[PDB]
């Protein structure tokens, strides 16, 4: 099971309207859909016997800021089964929910959490979505481009108060960016 | 439990403004206890600067929007129950318990 | 499954056959030579590439061999390189500061590897902890006296990995 | 007689200021598991069958048959209320 | 009776030594077993290392935390502390080389073994602390489980010897030692007692590693110091049982002329140490047992085999007259 | 149900570990891990970063596994650059990425006993990563953090007499591996702390992305140095081991005889490796040597751009991933055509078999926690990033 | 006061030397520096032959190794264990990431040096520190406890 | 130079990976028989012991 | 800030309040110890790199005195104690030691600004002999340095405070509290941390508080009783108290003042029974009308109950 | 003297036995070595000249890289 014949075999057995763009390529057979129907395809190359994709290695996010949907959230799947990748793709933005895909791939659960966490994207239907990796009230999510690489709060123990307490960051040296263009 | 769905209208999306007021409501007397705020603010102050915080975005037209306001503010109570993070006139975000202000903020420093 | 087979099994249940070995095992490095080494008279074993505290070094007339590239500051992963150059009486491009904040710097050598004239080492000493945080905060000179003390382990470090660089 | 158990006493006694100047002279620069009740009760059983078993062990020269039999049906009793307490589960802590 | 403290202070001091010096003589053995060298720097050959970390533990500030059991939990290590020190007023170390010649000496030797759940019960209900109380419970049953065995064990040697005078015993064994016929239970015995000094392979309270917090979690200073302590000199009694039940007490090897030329308390000492030894070499051979198992093993091994073995010897030497 | 909330705070067990555990006496009912008290935002950094700049952030993930991380990471900037890496550089990666295996394999089985109570062979072992350790030390100058395999190759030759030093250590590390075998292996209470605990089917462990020896315990012959093979692991003859049961047993049987097969792999590193470059030949992303540097005008030049600037590294985006000692080892990379990484997600195994707990340690007693997170090898660099 | 002083210097001596010769650290193993620190109390370098040995409850620990990264998210757990110490206590910060950030420094989660949340009495430089680097900076905290006076200044006092 | 680490003519000298095995035990009968005769012949010991005690 | 403070008796109650605001503002600040090493430790943790600098010297050397103030141009001065121990009588620390800093300040001749720490009851007519030693040394300073600026807190509020601590450790040591005078003694008491900010506050100013001696006290007045209450409401227990009269306060709290100066070795530093602060318990010590009160440094005090007495959470 | 209460210092003492000195420094630290195999054949020691308060940065440049089987040249051959 190459990747010439997913690309082939996908283009005859899935139905035309989930899929807007295929790559096929050294790097990775991508398939770009739509929000709606991203549930339905990972459920479909799940149970298929001819593609068989039973492992979600990672869900990530990454951020465009120059787009209308900033936001692309890419699924790495695996077949054990024919020993192949796919790259499932789809965009969103700052508001648009979309759907968690925990009920076909358990191991979704903490990626979903880290989405959120990192880039703001929400899952519908997941069972517990919060954050996962931050501070405990955090603001903001540090993986989009605009958020500053320092943050905006740094904590330090002040002994009046006997306790780890959070203040607006001071730098003693900034970070020095070099541009090197 | 799992995260609905997009509002599909305002009426929606108000009766789930209604829903996490209640509930940011209801989880007041805890709050109270866990920061021992009995001799610095009273539980309706705690009132107000929840329902001011809807009132500003009283402007909003979206229900994605409100939805992820609703979210957000979710979060933010569930942290302040769970993982208290004590400061003393500080809940998290919100601080509890002659000369025009162009003149002051010259006194201060050249940065507005 | 049959009665001798079965008296073999309960017999090395009731009297514990696998724990006897364990035990004779453990007794055999009873008796044996120990791996340990009695520091700080005894040392463990280092190479001549080994990254350790950072050092500027000097021509043999006694000059800088730092002539302000900054290199080393643009590559540095840790951003724990501080310089400022001018040019000084003679003519000469030098460093008026040199900075490296032992407590940011990841101890990676890249910066020893970016300097095109062998000024900035990483030498052989790794016992330099010390009582303040502002102790790690190296300035040039205190780099300089490094590279006086050590010169003569670096030097020969150098010329032994010179046939790998 | 008894004149042995004095020395007892006063070791008791030393302890005691030992333990007190050991830990003095510093001072001067709601779910109830059933399962222990279950393990308290038959050890409170065995605690009385090595208790009766103290006075027959030395008394076994001259009780003979009879004194040995009569240990062994009280054995027999106690060892059926084990054999239930194994078949209920009270020995298993899984 | 004048001398008599002169005699409890040349017991009880000596002891406390010998305590301190088998914390060492543990760290020594691991650290052999492990190709290290172990404590050698605080003294020569690390024999001053005893004496730092006690100077070091009475020089820590105590604690005391805020509960409403100040008295009880400052009592919990005295007591345990106590009944490890008092046993040792019956123990004989040679012929006539005794405080106490109970007749009763066997009985009082099992009561103190009774009596030495108390210190670890109250010190984790004391603590103020969920986790310290669950261990203590723990600990707390796997010693009284144990008991019932150690007990049907002390049974099988009343009934050889027909008398609960511990010299009595020891010189029961002049034409053979105890742990040559009744070697099996000379092995559960010595099992039973690592499991009641709550010592490797059924240490739970070192099984912190293991989301098991011990009875003692909370003590510090001198209070920690008392417990170890207690559970130290319990592990040289135990081994001067199974020295004095089994192996002859303070007797020879052989009753040859050859033999009889060194004292009896050498004999003595040097079987305790061959025991103390044992309990080193299984810390440091085998990982450990769950509660769960070590409990399953106490009550559905050791009860059956100590009480089958009470009733083989009781009917072997009814049956042939060998009753003493 | 009462709620115990235990978190090792120590080298005991790895030390940022917390979990909530909800327990009916002495049963565990459900487990909560709590991360993030490791997470240091090394994505956010190395956005950072030129691509050497961000290559010493590998070293700190899984940091037990230094050299299979910078490996990952090389390869996938190898593959976006389309850049060929000489066959001695290829056995040199090979070679060390086994030397890895055995210390992590060494760290993940000795720790896991010394937290069931076996105390001895967590001596033992470790005195054979010193042995290791030092290899790293002659070829890198650090004993752990080495930065040594970088894009194109290797950062320097190895040092003469080390080859020879190497073999003698492979003709005593199985006499080595079989006292930790005899120690543990046979021993009824090794057996009764892991035969039976944590057991895993093969669909559970499709369904929670596991990989590795959680996936091979289940009986999934899947290991990626066979599936997707990459350097010269397709010139090199080795067996995968599998599991029969799925229980804590098989895996630490598996990592037992990974070992023995990683020694396997670096005798044969040792006589097929080959004289010839260490570095890539393009002089648009290899460092010139010392000498050319300092007297040709076009290798100073070099020298000058790739320490200042960089690389660039054309727009493009792709997963790739090795098989590292706890797993598969992923890192999603996104090119912009800059010398910077626009996006490096790290895909790390620690992070599926952690969230995993929940259901392997279902209905067992309070004590098999500890061993459930030996078995999945648990490091928290990895997990929070 | 001639003899005074010289009985004071002998019980401070004594109370120093106890103090050096039995150090149980109470090890916060964050990250790779808590590797090393491992191979430390392993058998080649073996902290245990300098009566150094590693306690797992604070109530027992003499002092605090910080052997890695430092959390936001961390920060307050590491607090409280330190407050948890009985007095005397010492900490010793283990590695770039807990003398000031290291590599991390930049980074919106990340305490810049533990210094911060507790008094750090020796810095122990290195990413990693090499083992016998740790060992290095363990001597040197017995070189500092060795100049404390306790006797004297409580007589002065 | 020309003159890199690498293996000596003729490569190294093979090594092992597979677990040797090891057969050290007396194990079955001997360690039954051995402790059902000092059982025995103890017990016998002892009554003669005792008979003297008397 | 270009101030560089030395502040004398920092390694007590107050002082940890006070560098931590000063640290705030970027002053630099110098903490002479004269014991251990281990007694600064805590300050380190304020300030930046560098900023808190703690230097070791001897209240009865001159030498070290100049030292340790050789760099700084603000001089504060917390030294004293309420107590008395055979080495320090009550004037030789709160007087002796003032008097001896206001000299070397004014022979260094660099000390732009000088702040000295009295007490509020400190009178010439006073019963306690602390409050009379602190009196004579707010003369002393000011002959030495006219303008030098004295602040009188009240009874300090706070976690290491010597009031409400001591009663609670004794109520729960005993199971009641015993009032040396029938619990009528109004004082002001005032939160530790709002005397710190009057410090800084008269710091700060355009010289406005040079010359001048300030009276700083609590919001509200209380009576012995009255606090009492509060200190039962916090730590969650029932009120039960001891009526003790004047003679017999003075009698429990004879035998250390009487043995201090006459046995050789040192004794435990007095509690509740002690005689000096009995004897302020006589009179009632408040906030004088003509002084200049916290509201002259544009400061509002801090009330009491809340956080100033949040402490106490931990004796429940 | 410094035996009985400097362990550290006997277990040199007693490695010194049949040792071959190597070299002295200006410092006065002293140079031995064994030429056997019990580390791996790493029998490379120092006696510091001071017998209480050594500390290892006492040891020079010249013979750091001899300590640390880093160089096979001893102090003396550096130096020359
Ligand atoms: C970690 O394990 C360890 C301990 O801590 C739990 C020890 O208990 C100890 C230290 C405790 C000991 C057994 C020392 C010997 C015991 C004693 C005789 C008393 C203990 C205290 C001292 C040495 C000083 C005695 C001082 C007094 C209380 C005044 C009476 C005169 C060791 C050896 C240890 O390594
Ligand atoms: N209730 C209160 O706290 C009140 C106190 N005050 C006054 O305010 C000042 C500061 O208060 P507070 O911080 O609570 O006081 P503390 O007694 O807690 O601290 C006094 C400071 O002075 C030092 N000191 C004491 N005696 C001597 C001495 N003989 N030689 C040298 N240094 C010495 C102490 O150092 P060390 O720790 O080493 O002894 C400590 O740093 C004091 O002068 C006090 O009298 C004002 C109103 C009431
Ligand atoms: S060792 Fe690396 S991180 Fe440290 S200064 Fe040199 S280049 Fe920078
Ligand atoms: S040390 Fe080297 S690389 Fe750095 S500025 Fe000087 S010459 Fe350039
Ligand atoms: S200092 Fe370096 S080795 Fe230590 S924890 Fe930080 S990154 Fe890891």
């Amino acid at each position: 099971m190459d990747n010439q014949f997913i690309f082939k075999y996908s283009w005859e057995t899935l139905p035309k309207k989930w899929v807007k763009k295929m790559e096929r390529s050294e790097h990775g057979n991508r398939f770009d859909t739509n929000t709606d129907y991203l549930f339905q395809l990972l459920c479909f190359l799940k149970l298929h016997t001819y593609t068989r994709v039973q492992v979600l290695i990672d869900i990530c996010g990454v951020d465009y800021p120059s787009r209308k949907r900033r936001f692309e959230v890419v699924y790495n799947l695996l077949s054990t089964r024919y020993n192949s990748r796919i790259r499932v793709q789809t965009s969103a933005d700052e508001v648009t929910r979309i759907s968690s895909v925990v009920s076909l791939f358990p191991s979704a659960g903490w990626w979903e959490r880290e989405v959120w966490d990192m880039f703001g994207v929400s899952f519908i239907n997941h069972p517990d979505l919060r954050r996962i990796l931050t501070d405990y009230g955090f603001e903001g999510h540090p993986l989009r481009k605009d958020f500053p690489l320092s943050g905006y709060v740094q904590v330090r123990y002040d002994d009046p108060e006997k306790r780890v307490v959070s203040e607006p960051i001071e730098m003693t040296q900034e970070f020095r960016y070099f541009d090197f263009a | 439990i799992g995260v609905p769905p997009n509002s599909a209208n305002l009426t929606e999306a108000r009766r789930r403004v209604f829903d996490f007021f209640r509930a940011a409501c209801r989880s007041i007397p805890t709050i109270m206890d866990i920061y021992n705020l009995q001799d610095v603010v009273a539980p309706s102050q705690l009132r107000y600067a929840i329902s001011a915080q809807i009132r500003n975005n009283a402007h909003i037209t979206d229900p994605k929007v409100i939805d992820l306001l609703i979210f957000k503010g979710m979060e933010e109570l569930t942290d302040i129950v769970d993982h208290a993070k004590q400061r003393h006139h500080i809940i998290g975000q919100y601080v509890v318990g002659g000369k025009t202000d162009f003149l002051k903020n010259f006194y201060t420093s050249n940065y507005f | 499954k049959d009665w001798n087979t079965v008296f073999e099994r309960s017999i090395n249940t009731l009297f514990l056959t696998e724990m006897v070995r364990g035990l004779s095992l453990t007794l055999k490095y009873f008796f044996d030579p120990k791996v340990t080494i009695n520091y700080p008279f005894e040392k463990g074993p280092l190479s001549p590439r080994f990254r350790g505290e950072h050092a500027l070094r000097r021509y043999p007339t006694g000059e800088e061999r730092c002539i302000a590239c900054k290199l080393c500051e643009a590559v540095c992963p840790a951003q724990a390189i501080t310089i400022e150059a001018e040019e000084r009486e003679d003519g000469s491009r030098r460093t008026t500061r040199y900075d490296i904040d032992m407590t940011k710097c990841i101890y990676c050598g890249f910066c020893q590897e970016a300097c095109p004239v062998d000024a900035i080492v990483e030498g052989p000493n790794f016992e330099f902890a010390t009582e303040t945080h502002e102790e790690l905060l190296y300035d040039k000179e205190k780099l300089l006296e490094n590279g006086d003390r050590w010169e003569t382990e670096i030097a020969e470090n150098l010329r032994s990995e010179s046939l790998y660089r | 007689m008894m004149l042995e158990f004095a020395p007892i006493f006063i070791y008791l006694v030393i302890s005691l200021l030992v333990s007190l100047i050991l830990l003095g002279v510093p001072f001067l620069f709601s779910r109830f598991d059933i399962r222990f009740y279950l393990v308290s009760i038959l050890f409170l059983i065995f605690d009385l069958e090595v208790t009766f078993f103290f006075p027959w062990a030395v008394s076994l020269n001259k009780i003979d048959l009879f004194g040995f039999w009569s240990m062994m049906a009280f054995l027999f009793i106690l060892t059926i209320g084990f054999l239930y307490e194994w078949k209920r589960g009270a020995l298993d802590w899984e | 009776y004048i001398a008599v403290p002169a005699e409890i202070l040349g017991i009880i001091l000596p002891l406390l030594l010998g305590v301190a010096f088998l914390v060492l003589a543990e760290r020594k053995v691991m650290a052999f077993v492990q190709r290290r060298k172990g404590p050698d720097v605080v003294g020569s050959f690390g024999l001053l290392q005893p004496l730092a970390d006690g100077l070091k533990l009475i020089l820590k500030e105590p604690i005391s935390p805020s509960s409403a059991n100040f008295f009880l939990f400052r009592m919990a290590p005295v007591a345990t502390f106590m009944l490890s020190l008092v046993a040792w007023a019956v123990v004989p170390f040679d012929y006539g080389m005794v405080l106490s010649d109970l007749n009763i000496g066997l009985l009082y030797l099992f009561a103190i073994s009774s009596l030495g759940v108390y210190g670890i019960i109250i010190a984790g209900r004391s603590s103020n602390s969920k986790y310290a109380f669950l261990g203590a419970l723990r600990s707390a049953a796997q010693m009284v489980s144990y008991e019932v065995s150690i007990g049907l064990i002390l049974i099988t040697v009343l009934i050889c010897v027909g008398s609960c005078n511990l010299s009595e015993i020891v010189m029961a064994q002049k034409q053979i030692w105890f742990g040559i016929p009744l070697f099996p239970v000379l092995v559960m015995f010595f099992i039973s007692c690592l499991a009641e000094t709550n010592r490797a392979p059924f240490d739970l309270p070192e099984a912190e590693a293991e989301l098991v917090a011990g009875y003692n979690v909370e003590y510090s200073s001198m209070g920690f110091a008392l417990f170890f302590l207690g559970e130290y000199a319990n592990m040289i009694l135990m081994s001067g049982l199974c020295t004095l039940f089994f192996l002859g007490g303070w007797l020879p090897i052989l009753d040859l002329p050859i033999f009889k030329k060194i004292p009896g308390s050498i004999w003595f000492s040097i079987k305790v140490l061959f025991f103390l030894f044992l309990y080193i070499w299984v810390r440091a051979a085998f990982p450990r047992y769950r509660y769960d198992q070590l409990m399953g093993l106490g009550w559905k091994v050791f009860l059956p085999l100590s009480l089958a073995w009470v009733v083989s010897v009781s009917g072997l030497l009814v049956t042939f007259q060998w009753l003493p | 149900n009462f709620t115990l909330n235990f978190g090792p705070q120590h080298p005991a067990a790895h030390g940022v570990l917390r979990l909530v555990l909800e327990m009916n006496g002495e049963v565990v009912e459900r487990a909560e891990p709590h991360i993030g008290l490791l997470h240091r935002g090394t994505e956010k950094l190395i956005e950072y970063k030129t691509y050497l700049q961000a290559l010493p952030y590998f070293d700190r993930l899984d940091y037990v596994s230094m050299m299979a991380q910078e490996h990952a990471y090389s390869l996938a900037v190898e593959k976006l650059l389309n850049c060929e890496v000489p066959l001695r550089a290829q056995y040199i990666r090979v070679l060390f990425c086994e030397i890895t295996r055995i210390l992590n394999h060494l760290l993940a089985l000795t720790t896991h006993a010394m937290d069931v109570g076996a105390l001895t062979p967590f001596l033992w072992a470790f005195e054979e990563r010193e042995k290791l350790l030092e290899f790293y030390e002659r070829v890198s100058g650090a004993r752990m953090h080495a930065s040594f395999i970088r894009p194109g190759g290797v950062a320097q030759d190895l040092p003469l007499g080390l080859c020879r030093d190497i073999d003698s250590f492979t003709q005593q590390f199985a006499s080595r591996i079989d006292e930790l075998e005899e120690m543990l292996t046979g021993n009824r209470i090794w057996k009764q702390r892991l035969v039976d605990i944590g057991t895993v089917t093969a669909q559970q462990a499709k369904d929670w992305g596991f990989s590795g020896v959680m996936l091979r315990g289940s009986g999934v012959c899947w290991d990626l140095r066979r599936a997707a093979p990459y350097d010269v692991y397709d010139q090199l003859d080795f067996d995968v081991p599998v599991g029969t049961r799925g229980d804590c047993y098989d895996r630490y049987c598996i990592r037992i005889e990974e070992m023995r097969q990683s020694l396997r792999i670096i005798v044969q590193c040792l006589n097929q490796m080959p004289s010839g470059m260490i570095k890539a030949d393009d002089r648009k992303l290899c460092p010139p040597s010392r000498c050319r540097m300092k007297l040709s005008m076009e290798s100073l030049i070099h020298h000058f751009e790739l320490y200042t600037e960089g690389f660039s590294v054309p727009a493009s985006s792709t997963y790739t991933a090795v098989e590292a000692p706890k797993g598969e080892f992923g890192v999603f990379l996104v090119s912009n055509g800059s010398n910077r990484p626009y996006r490096c997600k790290i895909r790390a195994p620690g992070f599926a078999h952690l969230q995993g707990l929940d259901f392997m340690s279902k209905h067992h007693m309070l004590a098999d926690v500890v061993t459930i997170i030996g078995t999945q090898d648990i490091v928290f660099g990895e997990v929070d990033r | 006061s001639k003899a005074a002083e010289f009985v004071i210097s002998k019980v401070d001596d004594l109370m120093n030397w106890a103090r050096t010769g039995s150090i149980w650290p109470m090890t916060f193993g964050l990250a790779c520096c808590a590797v090393e620190m491992m191979h430390t109390g392993a058998a080649r370098y073996d902290l245990d032959r300098f009566g150094i040995i590693f306690r797992p409850s604070p109530r027992q620990s003499d002092c605090m190794i910080v052997a890695g990264t430092l959390t936001n998210k961390m920060a307050p757990a590491l607090r409280k264990v330190y407050d948890q110490m009985p007095e005397p206590r010492w900490v010793i910060s283990m590695g770039s990431c807990a003398n000031g950030g290291g590599y991390y420094h930049y980074s919106y989660s990340v305490v810049r040096g533990c210094d911060r949340i507790v008094p750090v009495d020796i810095y122990v430089p290195g990413c990693p520190p090499t083992a016998e680097a740790l060992l290095y900076g363990l001597l040197q905290l017995q070189k500092k406890i060795n100049r404390r006076k306790d006797f004297l200044h409580w007589w002065n006092k | 130079p020309l003159l890199q680490d690498g293996p000596p003519p003729g490569g190294f000298a093979p090594v092992r990976y597979a677990r040797r095995i090891s057969n050290t035990g007396p194990s079955a009968m001997a360690m039954f028989l051995a402790v059902s005769g000092a059982f025995a012949w103890g017990m016998y010991q002892v009554g003669q012991g005792n008979k003297i005690r008397r | 800030s270009g101030i560089v403070a030395t502040v004398f008796g920092a390694t007590g109650f107050l002082g940890r309040y006070l560098v931590q605001q000063l640290a705030k503002m970027g002053s630099q600040v110098l903490v002479p110890f004269r014991g251990s090493e281990d007694s600064p430790r805590h300050l380190k943790l304020m300030g930046d790199l560098g900023q808190v600098v703690p230097m070791k010297f001897d209240p009865r050397d001159e030498d070290s005195i100049k030292a340790v103030m050789a760099k700084a141009n603000v001089v504060i001065n917390l030294i004293g104690r309420e107590y008395e121990t055979r080495n320090f009588s009550f004037e030789d620390a709160n007087h002796h030691i003032a008097e001896k800093l206001a000299l070397v300040a004014k022979e260094h001749g660099g000390i732009m600004r000088y702040i000295q720490v009295s007490c509020l009851g400190a009178s010439v007519s006073s019963p306690s002999r602390m409050l009379r030693a602190k009196a004579a040394a707010e003369e002393a300073v000011l002959n030495a340095l006219p303008e030098a600026t004295i602040m009188r807190p009240a009874t300090m509020i706070g976690t290491e405070d010597r009031i409400l601590n001591p009663w609670s450790m004794f109520v729960k040591k005993y199971g009641f509290l015993p009032l040396i005078g029938g619990g009528t003694t109004k004082f002001q008491p005032v939160y530790v941390v709002d005397v710190a900010a009057a410090i800084v506050a008269a710091l700060k100013d355009d010289g406005s508080s040079m010359g001048k001696t300030y009276e700083l006290g609590g919001p509200d007045v209380f009576t012995t009783h009255e606090l009492a209450e509060i200190m039962y409401d916090m730590i969650r227990e029932w009120p039960r108290y001891v009526k003790l009269p004047f003679p017999i306060a003075k009698a429990m709290a004879a035998p250390r003042d009487f043995m201090v100066n006459k046995v050789p070795f040192p004794l435990p530093s007095p509690q509740i029974f002690n005689l000096d602060q009995i004897n302020a318990l006589t009179t009632d010590t408040l906030v004088s009308d003509n002084a200049l009160k916290f509201q002259d440094l544009d400061l509002v005090p801090h009330k009491l109950k809340g956080y100033p007495v949040e402490f106490l959470i931990q004796y429940r | 003297m410094r035996c009985l209460p400097d362990g550290n210092l006997l277990q040199t003492k007693i490695h010194n036995i049949g040792a071959t000195l190597v070299g002295v420094d200006k410092f006065g630290n002293k140079y031995y070595q064994k030429l056997g195999d019990t580390q791996y054949g790493r029998h490379r020691w120092v006696e510091y000249a001071s017998k209480d308060r050594y500390n290892a940065s006492q040891v020079p440049a010249e013979w750091h890289g001899w300590l640390h089987f880093i160089t096979d040249h001893t102090g003396d051959e550096l130096l020359s």
